[PDB]
RNA sequence: GGUCAUAACCAUGUCUGGACGUGGCAAGGGUGGUAA
RNA sequence: AGGAGUGGAGCCUGCGGCUUAAUUUGACCAACACGGGAAACCUCACCCGGCCCGGACACGGACAGGAUUGACAGAUUGAUAGCUCUUUCUCGAUUCUGUGGGUGGUGGUGCAUGGCCGUUCUUAGUUGGUGGAGCGAUUUGUCUGGUUAAUUCCGAUAACGAACGAGACUCUGGCAUGCUAACUAGUUACGCGACCCCCGAGCGGUCGGCGUCCCCCAACUUCUUAGAGGGACAAGUGGCGUUCAGCCACCCGAGAUUGAGCAAUAACAGGUCUGUGAUGCCCUUAGAUGUCGGGGCUGCACGCGCGCUACACUGACUGGCUCAGCGUGUGCCUACCCUACGCCGGCAGGCGCGGGUAACCCGUUGAACCCCAUUCGUGAUGGGGAUCGGGGAUUGCAAUUAUUCCCCAUGAACGAGGAAUUCCCAGUAAGUGCGGGUCAUAAGCUUGCGUUGAUUAAGUCCCUGCCCUUUGUACACACCGCCCG
């Protein structure tokens, strides 16, 4: 397959651009609420379908900020013109969406407040929104200068066994301060199990559950309804 | 041997054995495709279990 | 209604270490568009 | 209970000490073949010389016979660095000069920090709600007993109903002549024609055997491949148990347990500022901690750790026979791969051609120990191959302190290991080779893979250590404690 690499190596570069770009983004689209990419290569077309929870920012005055954002992908891949095309697309319930409520958490850190308060508000939407469970941890100092942790948790959470890939999404954040860095994590477990999407499979967090309907009966006594 | 049943197996066995009081045979592989048709059951590794203190409950049941 | 035995020796410690303070709940928004 | 070793010898490699211009640096069960750290240059933090600015931006100054850039030859110099000086053109406002301001740093601080990891801890532990008991710190729930590998269940009960870890789960291994379908996978069947030998019945014909080309629009999918399913439950039987939870033996058959991954609360002043354009503060910044040349990290009276090869005959040596599996490969970074085949050379190697983006080509990966027959003869022997002389090749810009490889010669310790101590229970220990990682050149290392393949146990708390209850305490910096003359 000339010029282009065999297929063991195929699959790598399609890895080491779809990491790239997933932190190039990362460190421009922070405030207006990004929270991933899902790019996909279509016959003579790629998308970069730019998740973020706010479009309103994304769009900038006159679609600014997207023509911007392809006229960079087109040079630096060195692509010819026409073959990338960015679109954005609002993402519905922002309870799920661990990536952003991590750097919403660092806005109002850096906005100047005290991390009880700001744990607290992020902790009760992502549980109003719809969660089973969640969990806030910020570690890192504050009054004085031995480092401290401050755990916040609510609801059900799972650490163990293969069901952490699909139940839980986590993030890691980075924020600084004048003095010192604070570390910011989030775990979330998602709701939805048997009914809606349908997506999680049924096992049960740590518990694997069965449930079973009801009916048993009768009522027979001899007859024959012929027909 | 070791292995002693989990709670989640005798939990819900109970439930299976009370509303299906009538469907249970005393063979194994009767009451094993019973418990997957009348329920769902996330595993099959775990049907096998549940299906088989299922059948080592109602043997004592009858007397 | 019930039956089973023999214990050696074995001291001492350079050390300038621990994040805790006040009940806020609380975004609140939609120009483009098939029609128009 | 045993098996094989380590500790002894030689060598490799890391660490201490010592030396030195410098021998850079982190680390002391939970450091010490560790920093994937096998350093020629490079790396590079170190040492000794030389060069460069890539000091943004701001403000003021300079200044078109001019701000400014570079250089021939000679001297100087490791240097052909216009580095410096002699000599005198070129460039044209980009700069330069002064100040302000920064910028860079493998500089320091892991006791300012994030992230990650190790360990306590691989054992079964952990918590809140409501209610109860106490002036309270707290306690009950989280338990006398049985049972389990397990805070695993049964049961009992001032608690009731829950959560996390445990298992469940995921991956992997052992079981399908069932299903799905195969010129980048095979088999069978002939058709064969061709070769071959009577090789077998027979005669040499014919029939059959041995493989290859030939094979098909042949037949098939047992073998190879990968998807969906099925299968295993203490299910059955007999004992034993409160007859509960379970336990032992046995039938059936592949025995419910093949091995990993993932892994809680709380904690450590554990490791890492030398992975980070993660990061605080401090430091330095043009006579630079940011680049070139040449040297060192390999320097040796000692000491210690991980390993490798040996001390022979259950062997070595020389011929002959015969079996695998996991992978990997140029088209990538700035430039490079895996190699068949032909030829030349004792060998290392050279040279001419060809295939492979890979179930297609290298490669039916015709590997080692093993196996069979010669020779040696209990002898520091031909065991051992350290050390060392002379010569030939390959990589690179360069091989000196010998990069690696080959040829001939040289021929040391060592004769089974003191006091101590490590690791291991079934395809397991041990023997034995191969692939990957690092890689211009190179594994005695590490990580995977096959092949050959035992002994000994089916236990216990004796030692070492760990979990739970009861008890004692002048201990809480927690016995590595405290305290007396």
């Amino acid at each position: 397959m000339a010029v282009q690499i065999s297929k063991k190596r195929k699959f790598v570069a399609d890895g080491i651009f779809k990491a790239e770009l997933n932190e190039f983004l990362t460190r421009e689209l922070a405030e207006d609420g990004y929270s991933g990419v899902e790019v996909r290569v279509t016959p003579t077309r790629t998308e970069i379908i730019i998740l973020a929870t706010r479009t309103q920012n994304v769009l900038g005055e006159k679609g600014r900020r997207i023509r911007e954002l392809t006229a960079v992908v087109q040079k630096r891949f060195g692509f010819p013109e026409g073959s990338v095309e960015l679109y954005a697309e609002k993402v519905a319930t922002r309870g799920l969406c661990a990536i952003a409520q991590a750097e919403s958490l660092r806005y109002k850190l850096l906005g100047g407040l005290a991390v009880r308060r700001a744990c607290y508000g992020v902790l009760r939407f992502i549980m109003e929104s719809g969660a089973k469970g969640c969990e806030v941890v910020v570690s890192g100092k504050l009054r004085g200068q031995r480092a401290k942790s401050m755990k916040f948790v609510d609801g059900l959470m799972i650490h163990s066994g293969d069901p952490v890939n699909y139940y839980v999404d986590t993030a890691v954040r980075h924020v600084l301060l004048r003095q010192g860095v604070l570390g910011i994590k989030v775990k979330i477990m998602l709701p939805w199990d048997p009914s809606g999407k349908i997506g999680p499979k049924k096992p049960l967090p740590d518990h694997v559950s069965i449930v079973e309907p009801k009916d048993e009966i009768l009522p027979t006594t001899p007859i024959s309804e012929q027909k | 041997m070791g292995r002693v049943r989990t709670k989640t197996v005798k939990k819900a066995a109970r439930v299976i054995i009370e509303k299906y009081y009538t469907r249970l045979g005393n063979d194994f592989h009767t009451n094993k495709r019973v418990c997957e048709e009348i329920a769902i059951i996330p595993s099959k590794k775990l049907r096998n279990k549940i299906a088989g203190y299922v059948t080592h409950l109602m043997k004592r049941i009858q007397r």
